[PDB]
């Protein structure tokens, strides 16, 4: 937060914190315009946020401003399922119960893929979006 | 004395009786007879409460229909005020007709001020007592208790000897005052709350405050057998939008925001805990939601409920599952999305307002959660905790905040508003943003009780106009009477100080501020009255930041000095415990010898439910009027839903509240025929709303007593007080005024059939 928000800028809320602290769909990480663009800008290089090593891609990134960033990744993981799962039957007929039920079984991946217990069901909720997604092709 | 009319005998707890009581007798049993509203202004100079009781007393039991009588004033001060007197009628009545009560009357406020366990009662904020004996007395730790004989449940045992003698059973018979209830059952150390909530299917009349009538979030154990054929009262009912208003209005904070991420994830840990150790019963609930709103055990709970319903007492609610919200990692993870999207607008630079729906739509739009799902969050929540049947709840203080608002929001639409202030402009450029949410239209809240209930009566000393109260709150009326103050004396003095001894023109309008013409204009208009006035004088600042910035200067000059020398000086502080140190030093010393002034604010607590009577109150003032539009434009949406969806100006609202209020404060230094004083008014602006006064009011507000100077106000109530200090009894021309005995009344308007 006031004390994490670069690998440069750590501390950036008092510092004028109006440049923009960027989660590449892949980081989840606080990264002040001064590395995130000296990385996109390169390109897919990692965001050095405290000792990272995972690739602050190139022009990719998201905008995730400071919200709770376990609910960052649960609401960057809800969306990409819910559009994975987009409308995997909701509304076919009207149904509540199915529906809701999938629905509880739509977000219990994302709840699954915000947490990622011991990943082995998160990879069997990814198979589940190439199903999905194939679905969606057809 | 007991007359008829033409139908009901009345014992009317005085042999003696009042004029406008008599009228009030016949237009509200002419409301009775024929189902209607009829808003009756009773001023507070004639004993309404009593001209109330003497006759629905008579006509519930006299008529075999309206089993049932509730009577709503506004605090619970004027609830004991009631309870006091109801017994002294019943008592009277009694004394006149013998046993032919089968009579049961309760008052109901709270559990705090009637929790008799000590620990539980020892503590001050209403949350934690109220929960101690939850977790002292709740169905699941009573449960924790006889399954596990054990220390960690213990119960206030009042609760217990409550069920045990009780709950068969009620209170031997009396019309249990406030003083009178505790009393007993602390002696029969029950707990008066177990005990009166209970016997709510036996009262045949009950006493209790707006809230519980409007507030739906206790207004949620309606029972039919109080509602159904029942007759309704609103006493003191010119203060019931603000309460309506106040009772569906919603804020928040950017730290509270903090707070329910604690909770969030100690729910998260909540959740995280109960699951490993049993989830078996978390899917049981899943269950338990797919057939239903699992009303089996979150509405059928007799100590569980934990989350209440802030949306009215159920009508608009949806009974399935909440879409993906049946999973409670779900409703963390939506939870967990639900706190973030707060914080983005909560940082919203300025002040943007919003319709629910467009929020809900821009909520949509950033995040693809369903309306219907929203809704359900707040049963959702409740029941969750009581299968996590948390230990705590101050770590999800700031849960069941959000719950309420995302069930409003998710529910309300086009006749609420929200409004994103990112500051307090008292003290602009600082961390604080505010997500203002409110209604306006206070047609909504009691449009229920006016679809449930048919004859209610809307009374209070002060309503001016009675016509504003059909516009807004949307109802149809009757009766519309009001009565005039028929006296063979005057015995009080309205002014219109306009003008100060350099006849300048005064008001609080100004400012909140100084401007040490007319604060020394006032400094010399108080200290002049500290001087004339007996003991017990009374005054109302339009806003306590008008106080605190007025007085604090006066003390600065010499003023405060010389009333320090005649009278006592007791303010009113924001606790109410020191409040309540002053005003009981305030009545004390106007029943003793040293004059007592109590300064207060026109919309302060002290206006609401406390009574000046002979001692009390002699001359009550009222620098400047009260208006609000000091702070930002709440008022102005509301104004302009005032302005759109009713034919009512900006203008025409303000004065009337502020009129409202006037009417309200200046009433109170009068009780009964006998009592006087004066009620000087203090601005320019009292000039021209004469008219917007009250018509008791109104009719002792002549017109050469308008924008009088300061100086020949204090020659009025000089000579005032000395012809009133004189004991002008004709006992003939009494016997206009006061109708003796059974006979005025029976002799003169028994001839007055015509
Ligand atoms: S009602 Fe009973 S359990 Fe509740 S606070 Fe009072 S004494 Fe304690
Ligand atoms: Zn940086
Ligand atoms: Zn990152």
């Amino acid at each position: 937060e006031n004390k994490d928000m670069c690998p440069i800028c750590k501390t950036d809320r008092y510092l004028s914190p109006d440049v923009k602290f960027l989660v590449n769909p892949e980081c989840y990480h606080r990264i002040c315009e001064s590395c995130v663009d000296r990385i996109f800008s390169l390109g897919p290089a990692q965001c050095p946020y405290k000792g990272c090593d995972k690739i602050l891609r190139k022009n990719k990134f998201k905008t995730q401003i400071f919200d709770d960033v376990e609910v960052e990744k649960e609401v960057d993981i809800r969306k990409r399922v819910f559009n994975v799962f987009n409308k995997t039957i909701d509304d076919f007929n009207g149904d509540l119960v199915e529906y809701n039920k999938y629905l509880e079984e739509v977000e219990d991946i994302i709840y699954k893929l915000d947490h990622g217990i011991d990943v082995a069901k998160t990879e069997e909720k990814l198979r589940t979006y190439e199903e999905l997604n194939k679905q969606l092709i057809m | 004395m007991k007359f008829y009319i033409d139908d009901l005998p009345v014992l009317f707890p005085y042999p003696k009786i009042y004029p406008e009581q008599y009228n009030y007798m016949c237009d509200i049993k002419k409301t009775l007879d024929v189902g209607g509203n009829s808003i009756l202004e009773m001023p507070s100079g004639t004993g309404k409460t009593v001209s109330l009781l003497s006759l629905t007393i008579a006509y519930q039991m006299h008529y075999p229909e309206h089993r049932k009588i509730i009577y709503c004033s506004r605090t619970m001060s004027e609830i004991e005020k009631a309870l006091v007197e109801l017994e002294n009628l019943m008592d009277y009545r009694t004394k006149e007709l013998g046993y032919q009560e089968d009579f049961r009357g309760l008052g109901l406020t709270s559990r705090k001020n009637l929790c008799l366990h000590p620990e539980v009662s020892k503590e001050r904020k209403g949350t934690v007592v109220d929960e101690k004996c939850r977790r002292m007395t709740n169905g699941q730790a009573k449960r924790k208790l006889e399954e596990d004989p054990e220390a960690n449940v213990e119960l206030c045992e009042y609760h217990e000897n409550l069920y045990n003698i009780e709950v068969e059973d009620y209170l031997p018979k009396g019309v249990f005052s406030f003083e009178k209830l505790l009393k007993y059952c602390e002696e029969k150390t029950l707990c008066p709350y177990f005990i009166v909530r209970r016997m709510i299917s036996l009262c045949n009349i009950i006493i209790y405050s707006y809230h519980y009538l409007l507030d739906p979030k206790i207004a949620e154990r309606v029972s039919n057998e109080v509602s159904k054929d029942s007759i309704v009262i609103f006493d003191e009912a010119h203060n019931i939008d603000n309460v309506c208003i106040e009772s569906l209005s919603l804020d928040l904070t950017t730290d509270a925001l903090r707070r329910a991420t604690r909770g969030a994830n100690a729910l998260d840990e909540r959740i995280s805990e109960v699951r490993k150790v049993d989830s078996q019963k978390l899917q049981d609930e899943y269950e338990k939601l797919v057939q239903g709103l699992h009303s089996a055990d979150i509405l059928t709970d007799q100590e569980e409920p934990f989350v209440e319903t802030p949306v009215l007492p159920q009508d608009l609610l949806t009974e399935a599952i909440p879409g993906n919200i049946r999973r409670a990692e779900h409703f963390v993870s939506f939870l967990k999305r639900l706190i973030e999207y707060l914080k983005t607008r909560m940082k919203v630079l300025h002040v943007i307002s919003e319709t629910p729906k467009s929020f809900l739509q821009h909520l949509k739009q950033l995040t693809f959660i369903e309306r219907k799902p929203l809704r359900f969050c707040s049963e959702r929540l409740s029941l969750l905790v009581r299968t996590l049947e948390v230990t705590e709840v101050e770590d999800f203080t700031a849960l069941k905040d959000i719950a309420t608002f995302a069930t409003l929001i998710s529910t309300y639409e086009e006749g609420f508003l929200l409004i994103i202030e990112p500051y307090e402009i008292e003290n602009a450029a600082v961390p604080n943003p505010i997500m203002r949410f409110t209604c306006l239209d206070a047609s909504i809240a009691i449009k229920p009780v006016f679809e449930r209930f048919s004859s209610v009566i809307i009374t209070s000393g002060t309503i001016s106009p009675l016509d504003m109260y059909p516009r807004m709150l949307n109802f149809k009326t009757v009766l519309q009477k009001s009565y005039a103050m028929t006296l063979a004396k005057k015995s009080f003095l309205p002014m219109i100080i306009t003008k100060g001894s350099d006849q300048v023109a005064i008001s609080s309008r100004f400012e909140i501020r100084n401007d040490p013409s007319i604060v020394r204009n006032y400094g010399s208009m108080l200290v002049e009255f500290a001087k004339i006035t007996p003991d017990g004088m009374v005054v109302f600042f339009p806003s306590y930041l008008y106080m605190e910035s007025i007085v604090s200067m006066w003390q600065t000059m010499g003023i405060l000095d010389e009333v320090w020398k005649h009278k006592l000086i007791l303010v009113e502080t924001p606790d109410a415990q020191e409040t309540s140190l002053a005003l009981e030093t305030y009545r004390k010393a106007c029943s003793n010898g040293r004059g007592a002034i109590l300064l207060s604010v026109a919309r302060g607590k002290v206006s609401e439910g406390i009574d000046f009577d002979h001692q009390y109150g002699r001359t009550v003032l009222m620098i400047g009027i009260p208006f609000q539009y000091t702070e930002s434009r709440i008022l102005k949406a509301r104004l302009e839903f005032m302005r759109e969806n009713y034919r009512i100006r900006e203008n025409d609202f303000l004065s009337f509240d502020a009129m409202r209020h006037a009417a309200q404060c200046l009433g109170r230094v009068l009780r009964g025929k006998d009592d006087y004083g004066v009620m000087v008014l203090a601005d320019r602006r009292f000039s021209r709303k004469r008219s917007q006064l009250p018509k008791w009011i109104a009719q002792g507000l002549s017109d050469a007593d308008l924008n009088l100077s300061t100086d020949m106000a204090i020659s009025n109530t000089k000579q005032f007080l000395r012809t009133m200090a004189q004991p002008t009894d004709p006992k003939d021309q009494e016997g206009v005024s006061v109708w003796s005995y059974e006979d005025l009344i029976k002799h003169q308007n028994s001839r007055k059939d015509q």
